[PDB]
RNA sequence: GCACCUCGAUGUCGGCUCGUCGCAUCCUGGGGCUGAAGAAGGUCCCAAGGGUUGGGCUGUUCGCCCAUUAAAGCGGCACGCGAGCUGGGUUCAGAACGUCGUGAGACAGUUCGGUCUCUAUCCGCCACGGGCGCAGGAGGCUUGAGGGGGGCUCUUCCUAGUACGAGAGGACCGGAAGGGACGCACCUCUGGUUUCCCAGCUGUCCCUCCAGGGGCAUAAGCUGGGUAGCCAUGUGCGGAAGGGAUAACCGCUGAAAGCAUCUAAGCGGGAAGCCCGCCCCAAGAUGAGGCCUCCCACGGCGUCAAGCCGGUAAGGACCCGGGAAGACGACCCGGUGGAUGGGCCGGGGGUGUAAGCGCCGCGAGGCGUUGAGCCGACCGGUCCCAAUCGUCCGAGGUCU
RNA sequence: AGUGAGGGCGCGAGCGAUAACGUCCGCGUCCGAGCGCGGGAACAACCGAGACCGCCAGCUAAGGCCCCCAAGUCUGGGCU
């Protein structure tokens, strides 16, 4: 290695140009069948702790 | 669609039955067909069977054989058409499936190590003489 | 240029003359037509071949409306056998007498993210005798301040397989009709389950 | 399998008694000799009053190999070592015995003469 | 015609341009067979001059013991 | 490559590995119910199903087998005498995954309860 | 030679790795002449498609030699390639010989030793996605502009011991077979691996004293084996045939120039080369192509925005179970009208006779129960467990 | 005050090889300082020409006038 470097300050605009695709997907959720409250699918619900339309997780 | 199936299918039609079942250390004679420049004939190659790898009609065998101070090992498809017949000359006790180490022996080493399998021999000769007495006339 | 659509189901040798033949069984027939090119209404010819029998609980309005036109149940796939018109309204294995060379196509297997070394089969550096870090590296890739760049094509790590392959010239062994099936002197491309095309070859 | 540098046992009575491959000669570049190819190979240790010398440049025939050759039958055999038999240019036989066995394969290849003489082909 | 010259870069110190200099030289008289290296002084050119030099004497001497073994014979 | 490889790493040896999958047996059984992460939960449900099954065989030997893993004599009577001979009726499929809301804050790590069933 | 760029640095030889171009061609292809009988060989002409070995010596390039070979071509690419490796050589400090010098020291004289720098921003290159476009919207199937890959070659045999030749020798053309090297794919064979699939073993600590087991000795303690997968040493297959236009070259017809001339009109033959053909990529081919099939009226009006809105269509996406797919994305299958994974069962396969008990031996042990027990992937089966339930996007088709 | 590294081109000499984008002198020229403008594709010094500022006016220079690209696919006569 000889130790590469940048050879020029990357540009304001090539900058951002790079975090195109940076910004985040919001979370997937769905009304949980027993309370409507929401709750990402094939998960437990946190509040009632049902699934399956059966009880679970104690809560 | 058990595609297993189908090749162990496509495989019934070279399969053989006619081949007595052996283990290794067992003695074995294969007459084996051979071709001596144009014309067909039998060779006998007899030796311990070292490895048998199975797997269906696929199944092979090693013998091993010392032959004039040159040890020799041959390889034979349990299947093949160009085996007349097998012969098992002696049954042996082995102790594990690949007896690759007897590459490596004294005959004196050998025999010590390899001795013969009572149990399979007895029941050989108990069997099959039983056979000869059930089909009288 | 027959052909047709089939499943390379597995590999086992056969004997044959007391020959052993290393043979890739092929899971062929049948094949339903579904549409028939023609120069006249689509530039050239070929003939569009079903091939697996599709679930009607899977198929949509578009797929299942071309198929009624065809005048048959659902099917998994569709590829073109180009240039072949057969007066069947099946393609079965039997085009295909044992003697006849062919030229099968198949998806290779996948490598994934493969070295040079395995890829094309680069050197590679040393084991040893001062080799710092280089034991698989591909090495020099160009020249210096003429060209002053890599060339198109240089040979380099990436993806290796998974892509189409064909196969030439290989020797049909046999036919099970019965089973669909179809025997092949040689090694198909793809893995034990793989799509397949069998042609007729293009030697002579 | 027998390239340069490999060690044979010579299978006969032309005094030499183990020899070094130097090159093999099916081919202008192969990169292996097996059994019934020919090898050009250097006497590395002889008996005295021999027929060859120790050290001479001389050619030989693979007769065995301990890489086990297939056969079109689906068969296959493999020796305990790599050993070969003396030639002339003619690629007759130097010796006129040859000592343990030696594979069919020679036979097709066209060594009649050393076939005869091996005690056992295989 | 029958001379056969061969420059290549000379052995030993020198520094970079002893690294870049096929100073060296090799002359081949065919006809005899005898041939001359050369990697005294830096330039090529004066390299040659004393191979040449040296090939001369060097066949001189060898039909001077042929004019020998024939004289004397 | 990987292909057709069943088991998973979880960039642990193999030392260490199957100790992992031994407490973590040996917790689910003494509890009914525990929490990890979800690739370690998918792991586990075939560990204690081979078990369990085994328990179902009720031998002294097939106790003498789960015995290697479990070690402890007491947590294995338990296992025969009273967690098995509830699965009596039931062929395979002792344990029950199911993934959880909320990812733990430390890592982000998706989290799942493993539980034995009726 | 010059001293024009670079002394606020353009790292110098050889090797290795990877090559790519030139043709003044080493080989193979075609051809003229020959002091060419034939087999050869010489020289020249065309031809760069592919090919162009392994070792001994030396740091060596060069070169010599060994064994082959169709041949072991020569050059360009900073005498290609040190932000790709090497560091033997050269070119620091140590040290020594010869040598020069009173000397300190010095040497295109030699000898022994001697720090080669984890992070790629841009171009380039190998791969893979996200966006948008494709002037209705979708699901499939395609076309081939353009581009890439490949392109080698020997030996024996027949023809025929024929033409040729005093003889020894020994063909053209046409047909056959077996090879080497290289490329692609593959796992039936052969053969490796197979981090816990089985077994044996030492020491030690532990459980529970015996027995049976467990941890550790590697990040497998060691050893003997080993399916699936990945693989070569293993297996199949490729270079072609063929069509077309040609090079040197061989001819026909034929003036200019009554004859003759392959050429100036015109025509035929002619290469491993060119264009096709074979394989692969390919409609960002913005020149965005084509076929099949599916979907529907905009619901309020937007004044000028040739659309501003918003539930739906055909369909797509999310999420989940996964995958010989894969770094991530992507791609593929599946999601209760389901066998996708796990378990369980079966088969296959590995290991090679469990534990327990009985028997014999003082005993180590042996023998029987017993091909027992254990049994990862491969091939299947089975709703026991897990893909519950759900959410979102998406036409309503501008103009002559 | 600055300058006392000059350079190219033409011409006349020496050196050099009747080589060098070589060197060294003499006469001249331009660049230097006119890398401002037009031509010569691009191009310090070759051809035209010395830019105080403005203009959507005009004539010419060199070099051009088929399309990129301003102006004749201009006329008359030959050769290839
Ligand atoms: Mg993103
Ligand atoms: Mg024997
Ligand atoms: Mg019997
Ligand atoms: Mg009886
Ligand atoms: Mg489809
Ligand atoms: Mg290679
Ligand atoms: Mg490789
Ligand atoms: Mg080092
Ligand atoms: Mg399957
Ligand atoms: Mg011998
Ligand atoms: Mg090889
Ligand atoms: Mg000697
Ligand atoms: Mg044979
Ligand atoms: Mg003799
Ligand atoms: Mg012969
Ligand atoms: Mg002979
Ligand atoms: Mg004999
Ligand atoms: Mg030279
Ligand atoms: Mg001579
Ligand atoms: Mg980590
Ligand atoms: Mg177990
Ligand atoms: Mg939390
Ligand atoms: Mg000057
Ligand atoms: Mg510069
Ligand atoms: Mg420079
Ligand atoms: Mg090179
Ligand atoms: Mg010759
Ligand atoms: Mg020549
Ligand atoms: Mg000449
Ligand atoms: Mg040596
Ligand atoms: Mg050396
Ligand atoms: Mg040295
Ligand atoms: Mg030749
Ligand atoms: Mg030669
Ligand atoms: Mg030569
Ligand atoms: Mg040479
Ligand atoms: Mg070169
Ligand atoms: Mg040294
Ligand atoms: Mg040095
Ligand atoms: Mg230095
Ligand atoms: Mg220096
Ligand atoms: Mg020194
Ligand atoms: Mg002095
Ligand atoms: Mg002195
Ligand atoms: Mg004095
Ligand atoms: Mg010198
Ligand atoms: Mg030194
Ligand atoms: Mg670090
Ligand atoms: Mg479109
Ligand atoms: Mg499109
Ligand atoms: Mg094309
Ligand atoms: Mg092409
Ligand atoms: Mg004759
Ligand atoms: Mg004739
Ligand atoms: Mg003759
Ligand atoms: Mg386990
Ligand atoms: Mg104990
Ligand atoms: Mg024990
Ligand atoms: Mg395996
Ligand atoms: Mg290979
Ligand atoms: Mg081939
Ligand atoms: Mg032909
Ligand atoms: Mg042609
Ligand atoms: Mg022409
Ligand atoms: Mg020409
Ligand atoms: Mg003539
Ligand atoms: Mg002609
Ligand atoms: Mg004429
Ligand atoms: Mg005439
Ligand atoms: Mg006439
Ligand atoms: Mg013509
Ligand atoms: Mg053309
Ligand atoms: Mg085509
Ligand atoms: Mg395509
Ligand atoms: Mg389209
Ligand atoms: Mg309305
Ligand atoms: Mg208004
Ligand atoms: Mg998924
Ligand atoms: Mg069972
Ligand atoms: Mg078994
Ligand atoms: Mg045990
Ligand atoms: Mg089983
Ligand atoms: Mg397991
Ligand atoms: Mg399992
Ligand atoms: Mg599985
Ligand atoms: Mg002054
Ligand atoms: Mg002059
Ligand atoms: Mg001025
Ligand atoms: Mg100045
Ligand atoms: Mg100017
Ligand atoms: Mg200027
Ligand atoms: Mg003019
Ligand atoms: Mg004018
Ligand atoms: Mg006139
Ligand atoms: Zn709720």
């Amino acid at each position: 290695a000889k130790h590469p470097v940048p050879k020029k300050k990357t540009s304001k605009a090539r900058r951002d140009a790079r975090r195109s695709h940076h910004a985040l997907t919001p979370p997937i959720l769905v009304p949980c069948p027993e309370c409507k409250a929401m709750k990402p699918p094939h998960t437990v619900c946190p509040e009632c702790g049902y699934y399956a339309g059966r009880k679970v997780l104690e809560v | 669609m058990n595609r297993g199936a189908l090749i162990k299918l496509v495989e019934s039609r070279y399969v053989r039955t006619d081949l007595p079942e052996f283990r290794p250390g067992d003695t074995v004679r294969v007459s084996y067909k051979v071709k001596e420049g144009n014309r067909t004939r039998i060779q006998d190659f007899e030796g311990i069977v070292i490895r048998i790898r199975r797997n269906g009609f696929n199944t092979t065998f090693t013998v091993r054989k010392v032959s004039y101070g040159v040890g020799v090992e041959r390889i034979f498809p349990l299947h093949s058409p160009l085996i007349q017949k097998i012969d098992i000359v002696q049954r042996g006790r082995a102790r594990r499936a690949k007896l690759y180490f007897i590459r490596n022996l004294s005959d004196r080493e050998i025999r010590r190590k390899l001795r013969a399998d009572r149990k399979r021999i007895d029941k050989d000769r108990a069997a099959e003489r039983a056979a000869k007495e059930e089909v009288q006339k | 240029m027959k052909g047709i659509l089939g499943v390379k189901v597995g590999m086992t040798r056969i004997f044959r003359d007391d020959r052993a033949v290393p043979v890739t069984v092929i899971l062929a027939g049948p094949c339903p037509v579904v549409q028939r090119r023609t120069p006249e209404k689509d530039g050239y010819t070929a003939v569009q071949l079903g091939f697996l029998p599709q679930n009607p609980k899977r198929v949509n309005r578009p797929l299942k409306g071309h198929f009624a036109k065809a005048g048959v149940e659902p099917v998994r796939i569709l590829r073109e056998i180009r240039d072949f018109n057969p007066e069947g309204d099946t393609v079965t294995v039997e085009i295909f007498k044992p003697g006849e060379r062919v030229d099968v196509t198949g998806t290779s297997k996948g490598r994934g993210f493969a070295g040079v070394m395995k890829r094309w089969n680069f050197a590679g550096g040393p084991d040893s005798h001062g080799a710092h870090k280089i034991h698989r590296h591909p090495g020099s890739i160009g020249n210096r301040k003429t060209p002053g760049r890599v060339y198109k094509g240089k040979k380099m790590a990436g993806h290796y397989g998974a892509e189409r392959v064909t196969v030439m010239n290989l020797e049909v062994v046999d036919v099970i009709p019965e089973e669909n099936l179809l025997l092949v002197k040689g090694a198909v491309p793809g893995p034990n389950g793989g799509l397949v095309i069998v042609r007729e070859t293009k030697k002579a | 399998m027998i390239q340069p540098q490999t060690y044979l046992e010579v299978a006969d009575n032309t005094g030499a008694r183990k020899i070094m491959c130097i090159r093999v000669l099916k081919g202008s570049n192969a990169k292996y000799a097996t059994v019934g190819d020919v090898i050009v190979a250097s006497v590395k240790e002889a008996i005295p009053r021999g027929a060859v010398k120790e050290g001479d440049v001389v050619k030989a025939v693979v007769v065995r190999t301990k890489k086990e050759v297939k056969r079109p039958d689906g068969s296959a055999i493999r020796f305990d070592d790599n050993a070969a038999v003396i030639i002339n240019n003619q690629l007759e036989p130097r010796g006129t015995r040859v000592f343990g066995p030696v594979a069919r394969e020679l036979r097709e290849k066209g060594f009649m003469k050393i076939v005869s003489l091996a005690p056992e082909v295989l | 015609a029958d001379l056969r010259i061969d420059t290549f870069r000379s052995s030993g110190a020198g520094g970079q341009h002893v690294n870049t200099t096929d100073s060296a030289i090799r002359i081949t008289h065919l006809p005899t067979g005898i041939v001359v290296e050369c990697q005294d002084e830096r330039s090529q050119h004066k390299n040659k001059a004393k191979a040449l030099s040296v090939l001369g004497a060097r066949i001189h001497a060898a039909e001077m013991a042929k004019r020998q073994q024939a004289e004397a014979s | 490559m990987r292909h057709l490889k069943s088991g998973r790493k979880l960039n642990r040896h193999s030392s260490h590995r199957l100790a992992l999958y031994r407490n973590q047996a040996k917790s689910l059984l003494t509890h009914g119910r525990i929490t990890t992460t979800v690739p370690k939960a998918k792991e586990l449900r075939g560990f204690v199903d081979h078990l369990i099954h085994l328990a179902k065989r009720g031998d002294l030997h097939a106790r003498r087998l789960v015995l290697r893993d479990l070690q402890d004599v007491k947590l294995v009577r338990k296992l025969f005498d009273e967690i098995a001979p509830r699965y009596r009726d039931r062929q395979g499929g002792y344990t029950r995954v199911l993934k959880l809301a909320e990812r733990r804050r430390g890592d982000g790590a998706p989290l799942a309860l493993v539980e034995l069933v009726e």
